[PDB]
RNA sequence: AGCCAGGAUGUUGGCUUAGAAGCAGCCAUCAUUUAAAGAAAGCGUAAUAGCUCACUGGUCGAGUCGGCCUGCGCGGAAGA
């Protein structure tokens, strides 16, 4: 379950998630699973999908995860007034813009990379598409 | 050769005729006898040898017993006594296990005067080469 | 062997280039050599289908603008962030 | 029959058919495959 | 697309098999006769299996298959 091993500050402003994505090409493996929509992937989510894809290819090929949480989310629990300080960090998410390569894979036949990427997408809160490596 | 009419195959070896433990009740129930696996069974079993597994026809209609001309033994049956282990697999594809060569089983299957496919006898030669490889041996061919 | 047809662009800038892609055309550019660069408009489907083939990025291709022929090589391409599309190509006069 | 948002051929014998305004799965080999509404 | 045929031979495949003979098992996945036919498609026998398939002849006689960019719709949709 990904999350920073350490950080300069405990909590982050909410911020906005405008813009288009930055790591947009399959740049390590032969196949990628790409964000088509905008959202937040959570550690649990990033991990659930990973598990899905990893088991699909049994112990074969290789997998990169192009995204990493690093955004701490707080929540206030039941029975609590507004105010009285920012709440407690409960989990981490990765801000996602359209275009992000999320996972890449390699060392397996295309169809299998497709099967595996499919299965993983089903665990994700944002639409995705299969991409392939390109020259240039 | 015509269609369907009585035929099976479930035995142990030519040197154990008619037995009960390996088989028993399932060797005569449809125009076939648990007692008559010797009069036509041994119509040429003893003559030659008792040490090679062989199943055979049944050809029945409704005629008391049955008329079944016999024929040949398999080819993994001739890897226990003539080309290696009495087991076979071991760990079939873990390491090479056991091994054979091209001189071996060439004649122990070039015998077949009642089976095999392809006029060329250099071919149905190599047809019995694999029956020493479904166990995972080595090729000294 | 790869032959790409192309008008020169009467306009430039975000506005003009977005208008471009809205009409299933897309902008590109040619530079290198001693001549000024040439701002180009390409048909989408045509070029798109072409660059599906690996040799497109290795071979010299020939760009026909106004009956004149320029020989180039693919230099860089901007692709759509998640659509199978082309936003812009850089061609080198070679 | 099984009724649910995603319906899908489960085998080579499964067929898909629209009856009235509704997507339905007829299978000729396996009653458990018969689906409705998706 | 449909309909008529075939779907074989090492091999009932060796196998931590009581019995498997393609079958949860076993491991690899070879090799003969052919138009082609899988140590493998299947509902599935006490084990034989009986019966349709992957593949290939014939018949037929002109189109057929499914991904891509996209417009508009369909299901998903239960309340006093
Ligand atoms: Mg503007
Ligand atoms: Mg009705
Ligand atoms: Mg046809
Ligand atoms: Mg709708
Ligand atoms: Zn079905």
């Amino acid at each position: 379950m990904l999350q920073p091993k350490r950080t300069k500050f405990r909590k982050m402003h909410k911020g906005r998630n405008r813009g288009l994505a930055q790591g947009t090409d399959v740049s390590f493996g032969s196949f990628g699973l790409k964000a088509v929509g905008r959202g937040r992937l959570t550690a649990r989510q990033i991990e659930a999908a990973r598990r899905a894809m990893t088991r699909a290819v049994k112990r074969q090929g290789k997998i990169w995860i192009r995204v990493f949480p690093d955004k701490p989310i707080t929540e206030k629990p039941l029975a609590v007034r507004m105010g009285k300080g920012k709440g407690n960090v409960e989990y981490w998410v990765a801000l996602i813009q359209p275009g992000k390569v999320l996972y890449e894979m390699d060392g397996v036949p295309e169809e299998l990379a497709r099967e595996a990427f499919k299965l993983a997408a089903a665990k994700l809160p944002i639409k995705t598409t299969f991409v392939t490596k390109t020259v240039m | 050769a015509k269609k369907v009419q009585a035929y099976v195959k479930l035995q142990v070896a030519a040197g154990m005729a008619n037995p009960s433990p390996p088989v028993g009740p399932a060797l005569g129930q449809q125009g076939v006898n648990i007692m008559e696996f010797c009069k036509a069974f041994n119509a040429k079993t003893d003559s030659i040898e008792k040490g090679l597994p062989i199943p055979v026809v049944i050809t029945v209609y409704a005629d008391r017993s049955f008329t079944f001309v016999t024929k040949t033994p398999p080819a993994a049956v001739l890897l226990k006594k003539a080309a290696g282990i009495k087991s076979g697999s071991g760990k079939p594809n873990k390491d090479k296990v056991g091994k054979i060569s091209r001189a071996q089983l060439q004649e122990i299957a070039q015998t077949k005067a009642a089976d095999m496919t392809g006029a060329d006898i250099e071919a149905m030669t190599r047809s019995i080469e694999g029956t020493a490889r479904s166990m995972g041996l080595v090729v000294e061919d | 062997m790869f032959t790409i047809n192309a008008e020169v662009r009467k306009e430039q800038g975000k506005g003009a280039s977005r208008r471009l892609r809205a009409a299933n055309k897309f902008p590109a550019i040619i530079y290198g050599g001693k001549e000024a660069p040439l701002a180009i408009e390409l048909d989408h489907d045509k070029v798109m289908n072409m660059q599906a083939k690996a040799e497109f990025y290795s071979e010299v291709l020939t760009i026909v603008v106004d009956g004149k022929e320029i020989k180039v090589k693919a230099q860089d391409v901007q692709r759509h962030p998640y659509k199978p599309k082309l936003q812009h190509i850089d061609f080198v006069r070679a | 029959m099984k009724v649910r948002a995603s319906v899908k051929k489960l085998c080579r014998n499964c067929k898909i058919v629209k009856r009235d305004g509704v997507i339905r799965v007829i299978c000729s080999a396996e009653p458990k495959h018969k689906q409705r509404q998706g």
